[PDB]
């Protein structure tokens, strides 16, 4: 069952998502991010001592 | 209170058909249908 | 034959598939235990039991 959601990015924040099938009871999931990590793209140029 | 000759009377005195004896369905409350006494 | 009175039908799920996708609760009032022939009048519905 396909699905989709769009969830905040704030660490520890306790998202909630409800799915509703048509013949099943619903069910709740529950995702917190808990670390990120922004990774740029280095190119090194020179060194200095 | 004696049930029919086609009814089971289970031990809380209810009277339930003798077709539902020993269906594995606890149709009695008590499971008086499904006793091991009278499935034998 | 147990005496049925104030029969009434409600539908919890529906969908309309290819297996048997329809869930209904009948509520009833009766005076002995016994065994109903259920049918249904129409060929839109076609019952399991
Ligand atoms: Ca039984």
């Amino acid at each position: 069952y396909e699905h989709s959601t769009v969830m905040p990015n704030v660490v520890g924040f306790p998202y909630k998502a409800h799915i509703e099938r048509p013949g099943y009871s619903p069910l709740t999931l529950q995702m917190q991010v808990v670390e990120t990590s922004l990774e740029p793209t280095l190119n090194l140029e020179y060194i200095t001592c | 209170p004696t049930c029919g000759a086609h009814e089971f009377q289970c031990s809380t005195s209810s009277c339930i058909p003798i077709s539902w004896v020993c269906d594995d369905d606890a149709d009695c409350s008590d499971q008086s249908d499904e006793s091991l006494e009278q499935c034998g | 034959a147990p005496t049925i009175i104030d029969l009434t039908c409600t539908v919890a799920t529906c969908t309309h598939s290819s297996d048997f996708g329809g869930v209904l609760t009948l509520t009833y009032k009766t005076d002995k235990n016994g065994d109903c022939s259920v049918h249904s009048h129409s060929n839109v519905a076609t019952l399991q039991e």
